[PDB]
């Protein structure tokens, strides 16, 4: 049931009652904000309106009409590929200061 | 490298100073 | 196709044969069809007093403005029409006069520069035009500011010596100078025996010897006994010499240790250690990304325009250290990073930062002796300052030997808790104060 | 021309075992490093004590 | 000493049209150069310094190699990974030991073959433009050489080797991706190496040099004629007057060149007078303050430009000019001695020869006549033809240039430099 | 000048005095970017001295009485030096400069030597300017008869 | 590379001598490296 | 003075209507004042 537990987990999260992606809501360290840096403008933009459109809900602590709510199945990870590579230079870097 | 040599004199140095001073 | 290794002895050994006057003859043969030859002189104002410093950067004006068999332009006409280049340069312990020319015409070329070594005129009208040229000379050097800086450098750390004088020498010197001194110079340092005939390319070195033979045999191999000119060792001096000018854009700044001299088997992990550390410019393409700390540094944090490390040798003393041209405001850090790097190596060195080093500096050492003018002057000044042509299979060999331990010891007793020598010019109001800079070496 | 700047002399300040041009000072670098340090180390002492 | 190797340069074309030439001179250090046919000639008005920022892009990130490794792994073994760009080529060249050029070759490869141009590593490009642009124009020559081009063609030829100020920022990764797919193919390349074997360069070519598409295309360059002039109160005036002379590798190209060492084409020692450059002696005739005067001679795949060059304080510019003109209009009315022709091919045979002894200097050489004419003409050739050049020639290629219309560059405070119409 | 500069059409102008004129009129009304920070207070004075004379200005007023406004001429407008430091003919050359910097649209102009202000030919030329088109007469127009 | 350039950057003439030389003669060249300062010839 | 310039400078065209009026047709003038925005003319 893990798939199961899965959309189970994702509507207990409930991030997505404020209308935010799951990439929305990663722990920023450097890695994280250097790939959101390499941004394409729209993936930035909508990203940034994501969190403004959250914090305000959170702030009126109030959440989205259920229909707006974000979709289980089409949250798509944005983030990933820009992180990823990310990663992998701070760790070739990592490698290379080992002598 | 060099910090053997000195992390044991620096040791040492505490080592003599507790000893003489306590 | 070989190997690198197998590469080093694929070499030439230099030959080298000596006239009876004392002048030794050296050459390094090659396909090249062309050649250069000139003469390497154990002159240069290290040799000169007060009262002619500038002397021979003065010969250097006359040198090809005519000679006795060539008067006038003659010299000049006869270089060119056979499509020859005649260059010339004085050091504080070298001077050279060298040609460049097809290597069927390398008769004619030791016929000319022997003729230039023994005959030249140093007509009363040319000296005194002379004057003038070079008093314009000394106006635009005094607008280069690595120039300033350097001879700023030599001033004070070897004060009080022959070394802390310019090549060039103090204007009064340039405009009293007579001919008489002149002569008087030439006569005490042009020597046999502190000469020598050197040549790179497609030429064989007993054609060579045999023209040397030809036309260098007259030349002196005694001034006599009263003469012999011998230089002195010079005292370094910890010390620092500021021209403060804030009307200046950019900030020069040169520190150095005393370094070993020339002959110093020292100088080889020197050279690595400065391989390490490197130079950096703001054209550089690695940015970031520049092995050397220092580099990477002063370029992502925009503290220079500009960086070099540089070992200057001497006969038994030198200048070790760096040059580094910046902001007013960035002065203080290009300091603090560059000795922190001193004091890393003389402490830490690593192997794989080392291995690099001695990579750079056999890349360096290749590719600088590439094509007969380089090749050349390094057989002419080699044989005055080591006594003798070292192969690269040598200089493979003394750096292949160069390891951490090595790099830490070294650099621990140049570096290491002693006194440098520094010189700054422009806007350098946030230059350290000496005694700063001076904990800075431990 | 910047040819024409000669560093002062320094005779009159200079530590004797400095004094001549001819000679390399790196022959008494240790010994007078260590007459600093000496009162350095002693100054040292006594406060520790 | 009696040295080993001396070998032959070994040369192939492949059947995508690459050329691969070497020589193994069993030296320490190897060389390997790539030569493209994508300099500055080949941008158009839309994507103009584009070539300039791509050769400040050599170490950005590729498909095989990091921008961080390509750095350390390069500085690792001591190598130097250089780009060199002319109105119509570009050379990769990258130096190392012997033992370390599998390493080399490969950065090369990744550079000029897989280069990614990330959005991100070319937007913190763009300032180094900026840089590299007033690094180079602080010489004056710069300025001038770049608005005389600007000034004789109406395209290709006219373009900049440096990017236009207001496309500084704006030159982007597709037009970098573009730039490089248009250009970088077989059919427009030649890899060269010094200290290398051929086999290996060869075998090196067919596996990862296989680059077809992109356009051997190029719109002829149209001279054209004008003058730009920059005003801006230096004591001094650096101008240059030419006319449109001969492609390079033609035969009038060979005395295009005599002429240019006829009348003076660079100094030969050091604080001479140039007794010999016949420019030279007649500017000083006429003019008592500080010049310097220089034939100068351009040659391109479809065209040239030939004339002469000047440095003079600003109220002496028209005097320099125009007395440097006159000479060349003796020389035109047939005033030239079989003995100066004689004087002036050897400047030239030995300069070339001298050009060439450095492994570097080898190098572009052969990389230059491998893209220009497919083909390698040793020196005892060159020599034979610029010694097949005729006095008729000479005085002819002057002609050429006195009749011909011409194109005018001047940069300084322009209050007496005269106008091509006054000339 | 950066201001005056944002109007392609101040580039374009000025460039085309500096392509057709080889002085005089070839200056432009914008200081030379070289310039900048380097005109001399002597440089503005000598200026002013050599042009601000009386041989060389006109008292315009408006809205005030001739008596009044000649009597303040007479008094503090007699500057010597004057007919000043005149200068010399503009030379017409003839040239082309280009500028190219991208924008979506071009701006040009073509011209050629006309005549004098005050002459009776550059009524003539006043009159084919009208004749060519000189400017909107209507709001959002076709220009009909331009 | 491991060899510094003829002239690092940063960001001259008063005699006849210093001046020989300076005219240009050929084309230009640009080149850019990753270890040697830039340089424009000609 | 006590007008401000019609258009108040610092440091779009889309169509044929709003591009009218837009070629230049005089010599250039070129204005300066102490109270109002600067202005060039043609």
């Amino acid at each position: 049931w893990l798939e199961g537990i899965r959309k189970w987990y994702y509507n207990a999260a409930g991030f997505n009652k404020l209308g935010l992606m799951r990439d929305d809501t990663i722990h920023e360290n450097d890695d994280v904000k250097e790939a959101i840096r390499r941004l394409p403008e729209n993936l930035y933009d909508d990203r940034v309106f994501r969190i403004k459109r959250a914090l305000d809900l959170s702030m009126r602590q109030q959440i989205l009409p259920k229909e707006q709510w974000t979709k289980y199945e089409e949250d798509k990870s944005y983030l990933e590929p820009y992180l990823k590579e990310v990663i992998r230079e701070r760790k070739e870097r990592e490698e290379w200061a080992k002598k | 490298r060099n910090w053997v040599p000195t992390a044991q004199l620096w040791g040492a140095v505490g080592a003599v100073g507790l000893v003489s001073a306590t | 196709t070989a190997t690198y290794a197998q590469a080093l002895q694929s070499v030439p050994e230099t030959q080298v044969s000596q006239l009876d006057n004392g002048l030794r003859v050296a050459s390094e043969q090659s396909s090249q069809p062309t050649c250069t030859v000139g003469v390497w002189i154990d002159a240069g104002s290290r040799y000169e007093s007060e009262k002619n410093n500038g002397a021979g950067y003065f010969v250097e004006h006359l040198a090809f403005k005519g000679t006795k068999n060539r008067p006038g332009n003659a010299l000049e006409k006869e270089v060119e029409s056979m499509g020859a280049h005649l260059n010339a340069y004085s050091t504080r312990e070298h001077t050279a006069y060298y040609i460049k020319a097809l290597s069927k015409d390398l008769p004619k070329a030791v016929e000319l520069l022997a003729d230039i070594v023994q005959n030249c005129s140093l007509e009363d009208s040319q000296i005194e035009k002379e004057r003038d040229v070079i008093l314009q000379e000394l106006q635009e050097n005094d607008t280069s500011m690595r120039d300033v800086v350097f001879n700023y450098l030599h001033a004070t750390a070897f004060q009080g010596t022959p070394l802390a004088q310019s090549v060039e020498g103090p204007s009064e010197n340039v405009r009293k100078l007579s001919r008489a001194d002149l002569t008087e110079y030439l006569s005490r340092h042009y020597k046999a025996p502190r000469m020598v005939l050197a040549a790179a390319g497609g030429l064989e070195h007993r054609q060579l010897l045999d023209l040397a033979q030809k036309h260098f045999s007259g030349l002196s191999g005694t001034y006599d006994e009263d003469a012999v000119p011998t230089l002195s060792p010079c005292r370094f001096t910890g010390s620092q010499i500021c021209h403060r000018e804030d009307g200046l854009p950019l900030a020069h700044v040169a520190i150095a240790v005393e370094g070993p001299g020339w002959a110093h088997p020292d100088n080889v992990a020197l050279q690595v250690a400065n391989a390490i550390i490197g130079h950096y410019d703001c054209t550089y393409g690695g940015g970031a990304h520049l092995s050397s700390p220092l580099a990477s540094i002063a370029a992502t944090n925009k503290l220079c325009q500009s960086f070099q490390t540089f070992n200057i040798c001497y006969a038994d003393t030198g200048l070790l250290g760096a040059h580094f041209v910046c902001d007013h405001m960035s002065i203080d850090d290009m300091m603090f990073v560059l000795q922190g790097q001193w004091m890393r190596l003389c402490t830490s060195a690593t192997e794989s930062e080392v291995l690099r080093g001695k990579n750079l500096l056999r890349n360096a050492l290749v590719s600088h002796l590439d094509g007969t003018t380089p090749v050349c002057e390094d057989i002419g000044r080699s044989l005055l300052t080591y006594g003798r042509r070292i192969p690269l299979a040598e200089w493979e060999s003394r750096i292949a030997e160069v390891d951490a331990r090595v790099v830490r010891e070294v650099c621990s007793k140049y570096f290491y808790d002693q006194c440098p020598a520094v010189a700054g010019f422009g806007p350098i109001e946030q230059l350290p104060d000496y005694n700063r800079i001076r904990s800075g070496m431990f | 021309s910047h040819t024409d700047i000669k560093v002062p002399d320094f005779s009159d300040y200079r530590r004797p075992e400095v004094l001549d041009s001819t000679k390399s000072s790196k022959e008494s670098s240790e010994a007078r490093k260590g007459f600093s340090y000496l009162v350095t180390a002693t100054t040292t002492v006594g406060v520790a004590y | 000493e009696v040295p080993p190797h001396p070998q032959d340069l070994e040369f192939t074309r492949l059947p995508n049209g690459l050329v691969i030439a070497s020589l193994e001179n069993y030296a320490p250090a190897s060389r390997i150069g790539l030569f493209i046919k994508a300099g500055s000639r080949y941008e158009n008005s839309n994507n103009l310094g584009t070539s300039h920022l791509l050769r400040l892009a050599s170490s950005l990130t590729t498909k095989g190699a990091s921008s961080f490794k390509i750095t350390r792994g390069i500085e690792a073994v001591g190598g130097k990974l250089s780009v060199t760009s002319t109105r119509e080529n570009m050379a990769y060249t990258v130096e190392c030991l012997r033992d370390d050029v599998d390493i080399l070759m490969e950065f090369l490869l990744n550079v000029t073959t897989a280069p990614e141009f990330r959005r991100w590593e070319v937007a913190a490009l763009q300032p180094q433009l900026r840089i590299d642009k007033a690094v180079a124009l602080q010489n004056p020559q710069a300025h001038v050489i770049e608005n005389l081009h600007a000034a004789a063609y109406r395209n290709a030829l006219a373009n900049s080797l440096y990017c236009p100020d207001y496309r500084i920022g704006k030159v982007t990764p597709v037009e970098l991706h573009d730039y490089v797919q248009n250009h970088f193919t077989s059919a427009r390349m030649a890899l060269i190496g010094l200290g290398v074997s051929h086999p290996v360069l060869k075998q090196v070519a067919e596996q990862f040099l296989n680059i077809r598409g992109g356009l051997l295309s190029g719109a002829k360059a149209k001279y054209h004629g004008g003058e730009i002039r920059e005003q801006n109160g230096d004591s001094l005036v650096h101008a240059a007057l030419v006319a449109e002379s001969a492609a390079i590798g033609s035969a009038e190209a060979n005395a295009f060149s005599v002429l240019q060492h006829v009348l003076g084409a660079g100094p030969h020692v050091k604080r001479g007078s140039n007794a010999t450059s016949s420019l030279y002696q007649a500017v000083a005739k006429g003019v008592h303050q500080p010049f310097d005067v220089s034939a100068f001679n351009a040659s391109y795949s479809d065209s040239g430009l030939f004339g002469f060059y000047t440095i003079s304080q600003a109220a002496s510019a028209g005097d320099v000019i125009k007395a440097a003109y006159n000479q060349v209009k003796t020389i035109a009315q047939g005033n030239l001695s079989n003995p100066d022709v004689q004087a002036a091919k050897n400047k030239l045979k030995a300069g070339y020869l001298m050009s060439v002894e450095s492994s570097e200097g080898f190098l572009d050489e052969v990389g230059s006549q491998a893209l220009a004419a497919g083909s390698y003409t040793p020196p005892s050739t060159v020599l034979q033809q610029i010694d097949a050049v005729a006095d008729a020639d000479v005085i002819n290629a002057a002609k050429k240039f006195v009749s011909g219309r011409k194109s005018m560059a001047a940069s300084g405070n322009l209050g007496h430099t005269p106008f091509i119409d006054e000339l | 000048k950066a201001v005056a500069l944002q109007n392609p059409q101040a580039h374009v102008i000025e460039n085309l005095h500096a392509a057709a004129y080889r002085n005089a009129l070839a200056n432009s009304l914008y200081c030379p970017d070289y310039r900048i920070g380097k005109v001399t207070p002597v440089e503005l004075h000598d200026y002013v001295q050599n042009h601000f004379t009386s041989a060389r200005m006109a008292l315009i007023g408006l809205g005030v009485s001739h008596p009044v406004l000649k009597q303040v001429a007479e008094q503090f407008l007699n500057i010597r030096g004057g007919l000043g430091l005149s200068g010399a003919k503009a030379k017409y050359h003839g040239g082309e400069i280009r500028e190219q910097n991208g924008d979506s649209l071009v701006h040009a102009a073509l011209v050629a030597e006309s005549a004098a202000i005050g002459s009776a030919e550059a009524n003539a030329f006043s009159v084919l300017q009208h004749v060519l088109g000189a400017g909107p007469h209507v709001k959002r127009g076709s220009n009909a008869t331009s | 590379a491991a060899v510094p350039a003829t002239s690092e950057s940063p960001v001259s003439v008063l005699c006849r001598e210093s001046l020989r030389g300076q005219a240009a003669g050929r084309p230009l060249v640009a080149s850019v490296s990753l270890n040697v300062p830039a340089s424009v010839r000609y």
